[PDB]
């Protein structure tokens, strides 16, 4: 090591991703850090609606017998998958709207029993993110072309063992999708917060950004999307309003002089990164440390 | 035309399940859909190029 | 209808649509998002089979069906082909919120309503989480000689066209709503009948670009 | 893993007290909480448990319907609702975690405490 | 689910076997906990699932039992030893504790 | 790895295939690398062949 330099200041992050000591002058572009106390808003549209609940219980114990061993793999287990019969072949959800819940029935200290993704296109506790199905159906037996997820007991600071798998089969489509919970007096129709950054999943679109209210009056259509595929704005069916999307962070640009950060080029009103100046240009505004008593 | 063709590459897939980022993360676990985002990163900066 | 008597036209020769005509209540009909400024391409029901009139007519119309039966006196040229898209011209801001709309099947009858008095929706399985001071819709279906009740889901405030295809497609203000299932018939029997519809017809799919503006 | 509680104080019957408890050295949201009081020269007595997710709550006999538990998982802060105080529940409160680490996903079994506070008491 | 601790206090000397039990009034086949309580603290864990010694705790420990009575005994008594003892179960969400016992030094 | 070969029968062999597996059974020798690995002779869920 010959010299170091700390990625704490305005100028020194720029050397840090610019991966150099010395930054020649001109225009950088940035980007401010994104909050985490991120709200969550819905919007969905009312449909038929039924909910079936996919409930995997999992239970073990040791061999109760002579020997007290604890470390070893466990000898009897016991998984159900809610209301699957063998007989009857696999469970296939056959309702608009469903969730997954994981219930631990072990009561042994220090066990716990966990589920992973395999070779699944998804996880198992990830499915109530509005994720899309033509169709669904899960089983405790082998599904021939479908997917496997392990079953897996733990032991604290030990190794784990496995003890089991859940097989699933699906197709793509729209007509059957995953939700969070019924929660008792969620309006889970139209809740969104305004002027501040927020995850969104509105009408099977999910990102994160902004929402605001527009006064433009689109008759077509629910949902405004850009070339990207970005969603644009939407339209609340049963106000008539239209809501506009913007992101959380857009890029800024800052002007390096001499291994200095003389201004920077803004979208807002803020005298951002420390400076105590800001004018209004025709396209933007700029904010710097600036007098305005120069002429070259 | 250069922009156009810039910006119509964000909706390849580029063999990954979805051309959305957020749409990875709220379907596998962190360890299963970085590999699902790398073939985006790996995608959209030839499309730089 | 009713202003610059061009708002209802002449069908041309083969069932185009007159390059000069303003697309009035004339939605660009999508399944997910929709276009607000650009040139697209696709597939949409414009192709007519037959456009009549139906404010200031005294027909009143009735029931409409997708072959020809029901239709009234056509504007320009018409045919005697099986269409696949029936398009109800709605006027300025003109709501369905108080009337029914027929519709005719292989299995029966069935009639979509919309209301805001739980009385007159009978049985409504769970429609949790909705603000109960407002009006929502259902859907009564008639398997022969038993009724059955189901919820379906809302309708906005202001409705500025109807379209429904054979294939149960249900579309509003150019968006698909509903799907419910082949339907054979169907009859916009609405308060304020007459006032309310302004246009109907019978339409096929084509190939067409489209110029759109404003979503418009 | 250090443990601390506030909101002691005294309170007449039948008001409202805001209890409280902090954690850190470990990862919050994978262990269940629980609320235990001991009343002057009686034992232990179970108050209330929260899942790691928060997504099950469960009470005693005595506490059930009077008072409410939650956690905030953004913070590694345990809170209680004191509501409707009786004269008996003037005692020192203890925040404890569970032992078994189990899944943000999962509901499970709990009741092996292992690390506990160091009590505020209460009284009324 | 009730439990009781018997005697609810002894006293013994420096190198006495000392031994406790507490009954559980049901079959709880293996769920016990025993904690250590010095007054003026909060209490910690001695031994989980009866028979199992905390990482944290000295070998002079140890438990056993299965059905409805177990037992907690300590191989020699030590001078920080004095303190009060619980035992509660963890067989049904709505645990309980036992009647706790006071050793006492001689 | 160890494979035995206890045929006895003229003009009769023993052999092993990758299948599907990222590794053959006679190569892992050569210095590879795991964090766990484990053998069976009946199917293992989320496993090769
Ligand atoms: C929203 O999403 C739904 C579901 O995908 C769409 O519904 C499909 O719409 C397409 C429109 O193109 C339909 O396809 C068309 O079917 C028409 C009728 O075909 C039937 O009838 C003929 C006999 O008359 C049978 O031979 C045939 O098998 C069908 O039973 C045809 O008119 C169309 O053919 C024309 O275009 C094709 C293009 O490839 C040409 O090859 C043909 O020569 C001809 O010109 C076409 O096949 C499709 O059937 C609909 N499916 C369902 C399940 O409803 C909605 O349209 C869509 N909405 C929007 C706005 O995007
Ligand atoms: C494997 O574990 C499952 C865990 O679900 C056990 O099934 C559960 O068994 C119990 C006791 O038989 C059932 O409890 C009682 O069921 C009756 C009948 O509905 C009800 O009246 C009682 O209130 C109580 O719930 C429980 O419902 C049942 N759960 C399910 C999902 O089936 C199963 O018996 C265990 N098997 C073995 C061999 O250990
Ligand atoms: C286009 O198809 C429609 C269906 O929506 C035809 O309507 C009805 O079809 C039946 C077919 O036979 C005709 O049935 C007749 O009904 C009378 C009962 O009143 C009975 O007398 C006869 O024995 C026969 O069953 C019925 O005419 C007809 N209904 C109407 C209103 O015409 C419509 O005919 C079809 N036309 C074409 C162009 O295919
Ligand atoms: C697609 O449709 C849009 C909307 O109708 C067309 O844009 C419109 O085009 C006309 C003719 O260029 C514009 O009118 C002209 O406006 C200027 C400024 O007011 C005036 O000096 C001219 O005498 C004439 O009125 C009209 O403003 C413009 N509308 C908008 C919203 O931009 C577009 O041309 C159509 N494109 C195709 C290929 O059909
Ligand atoms: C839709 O179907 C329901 C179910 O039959 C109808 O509800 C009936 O309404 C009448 C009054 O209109 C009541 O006397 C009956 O008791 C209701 N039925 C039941 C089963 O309770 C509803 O009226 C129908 N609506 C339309 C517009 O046809
Ligand atoms: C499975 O279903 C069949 C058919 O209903 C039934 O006879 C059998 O008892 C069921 N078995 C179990 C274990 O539920
Ligand atoms: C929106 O959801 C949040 C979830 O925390 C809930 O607290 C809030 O009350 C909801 N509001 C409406 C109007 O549904
Ligand atoms: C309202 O609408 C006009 C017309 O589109 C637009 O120029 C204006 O910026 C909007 N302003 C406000 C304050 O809503
Ligand atoms: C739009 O809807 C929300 C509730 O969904 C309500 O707060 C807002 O005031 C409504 N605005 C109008 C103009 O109806
Ligand atoms: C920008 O913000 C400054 C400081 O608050 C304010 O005086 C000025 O009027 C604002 N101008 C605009 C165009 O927003
Ligand atoms: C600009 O001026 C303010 C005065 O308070 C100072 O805090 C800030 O650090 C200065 N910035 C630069 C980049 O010189
Ligand atoms: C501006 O610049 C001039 C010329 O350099 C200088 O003398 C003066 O002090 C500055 N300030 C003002 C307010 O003129
Ligand atoms: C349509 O069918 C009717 C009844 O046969 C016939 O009178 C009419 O001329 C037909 N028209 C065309 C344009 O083919
Ligand atoms: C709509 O239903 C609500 C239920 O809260 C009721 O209060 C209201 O009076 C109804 N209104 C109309 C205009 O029919
Ligand atoms: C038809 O009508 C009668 C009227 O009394 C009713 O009892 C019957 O259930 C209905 N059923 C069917 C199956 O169509
Ligand atoms: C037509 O609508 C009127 C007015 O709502 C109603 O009285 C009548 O019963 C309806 N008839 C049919 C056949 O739908």
């Amino acid at each position: 090591i010959a010299n170091i330099i700390y990625c704490n200041s305005v100028i020194n992050r720029l050397r840090c991703d610019q991966l150099s000591f010395d930054v020649p002058d001109g225009f950088y572009s940035t980007s401010p850090i994104q909050p985490v106390e991120l709200p969550v808003s819905i919007v969905s549209l009312p449909v038929y609606h039924k909910h079936t609940f996919i409930v995997l219980y999992v239970n073990f114990e040791h061999r109760r017998g002579p020997g007290k061993c604890y470390n070893c793999r466990p000898a009897v287990i016991n998984i159900t998958l809610a209301n699957f019969n063998e007989t009857k072949g696999p469970l296939c959800v056959d309702t608009s709207h469903f969730t997954t819940q994981f219930v631990d029935n072990v009561k042994l200290a220090r066990w716990s029993a966990s589920i992973n993704t395999g070779n699944c296109p998804f996880s198992f506790g990830k499915v109530n993110n509005f994720v899309k199905f033509g169709s669904v159906c899960f089983s405790l037996k082998d599904i021939p072309g479908g997917c496997a997820m392990p079953i897996m007991a733990n032991l604290v600071n030990s190794k784990s063992h496995n003890i089991g798998s859940l097989y699933v089969s699906w197709s793509d489509g729209d007509v059957i999708t995953g939700v969070p919970k019924p929660v008792e007096g969620v309006s889970s129709f139209m809740n969104v917060t305004l002027n501040k950054c927020t995850k969104y999943n509105i009408y099977d679109v999910s990102g994160v950004g902004v929402i605001r209210i527009s006064n433009d009056t689109f008759l077509n259509g629910i949902t405004y999307t850009s070339t990207s595929g970005n969603l644009l704005g939407f339209k609340d069916v049963t106000n008539g309003t239209i809501y506009s999307i913007t992101p959380c962070n857009p890029p800024d640009q800052l002007v390096v002089y001499q291994q200095a950060v003389v201004g920077a080029m803004l979208s807002e009103n803020f005298t951002s990164y420390g400076f105590s100046n800001v004018v209004e240009m025709p396209k933007f505004f700029y904010a710097s440390n600036g007098t305005y008593n120069c002429t070259d | 035309n250069s922009l156009n063709h810039l910006t119509s590459q964000l909706r390849q897939n580029f063999q990954a399940i979805s051309s959305s980022i957020q749409a990875i993360y709220d379907r596998l676990d962190p360890p299963q859909a970085d590999q699902q985002v790398d073939r985006l990163i790996t995608g959209r900066l030839a499309a730089l190029n | 209808c009713v202003g610059h008597s061009e708002n209802v036209f002449a069908v041309e020769s083969g069932g185009y649509i007159p390059s000069n005509f303003a697309f009035n209540n004339w939605f660009l009909l999508t399944n997910t998002s929709s276009v607000v400024d650009g040139v697209v391409r696709s597939f949409q029901p414009l192709l007519l089979n037959c456009l009549w009139s139906v404010s200031g007519s005294q027909f009143t119309t009735g029931f409409v069906y997708f072959n020809g039966t029901g239709r009234g006196a056509c504007k320009g040229f018409y045919s005697n082909a099986s269409s696949d898209v029936i398009r109800y011209n709605i006027n300025f801001e003109e709501n369905l919120r108080r009337g029914t709309i027929l519709f005719k099947t292989s299995y029966g009858a069935v009639v979509f309503y919309c209301t805001n008095n739980t009385l007159v929706s009978g049985d409504a399985h769970i429609p949790s989480g909705t603000v109960l001071g407002n009006f929502y819709c259902f859907v009564n279906t008639t398997i022969g000689n038993e009724t059955t009740s189901a919820f379906v889901g809302a309708l906005p405030k202001t409705v500025r066209e109807f379209v429904i295809s054979r294939t149960g497609h249900f579309y509003i203000n150019g968006y698909r709503y509903f799907s419910l299932g082949d339907v054979e018939a169907v009859n916009f029997n609405v308060t304020n009948a007459a006032t309310t519809v302004c246009t109907v017809a019978l339409a096929s799919y084509a190939d067409v670009l489209v110029n759109v503006s404003q979503t418009a | 893993v250090q443990l601390v509680e506030s909101g002691g104080g005294l309170v007449q019957p039948g008001g409202s007290l805001r209890l409280s408890c902090a954690a850190s050295g470990f990862t919050f949201s994978s262990y269940a909480m629980s609320w235990v009081r001991q009343a002057p020269g009686k034992g232990l007595e179970w108050v209330s448990a929260i899942i790691g997710s928060g997504s099950n709550t469960y009470y005693a006999d005595s506490v059930k319907g009077r008072f409410t538990i939650s956690r905030d998982n953004a913070k590694n802060t345990l809170y209680l609702q004191m509501n409707s105080l009786r004269a008996e529940d003037t005692a020192v409160y203890y925040c404890a975690k569970d032992t078994t680490p189990r899944p943000l996903y999962s509901s499970g079994w709990y009741g092996s405490f292992d690390y506990w506070g160091q009590g505020t008491p209460v009284s009324v | 689910i009730q439990m009781t601790q018997s005697p609810s206090s002894l006293s013994a000397s420096v190198g006495d076997r000392v031994t406790i039990t507490c009954q559980a009034s049901q079959d709880i086949t293996t769920y016990l906990n025993w904690y250590q309580q010095k007054p003026g603290k909060a209490p910690k864990l001695l031994i989980y699932d009866a028979s199992n010694l905390e990482t944290g705790v000295p070998s002079r420990f140890s438990g056993s039992g299965s059905g409805t009575d177990f037992t907690l005994t300590i191989s020699s008594l030590q001078p920080e030893d004095i303190a009060t003892y619980y035992c509660q179960q963890y067989d049904n969400l709505f645990l309980t504790f036992g009647g706790g016992t006071k050793v006492e030094i001689k």
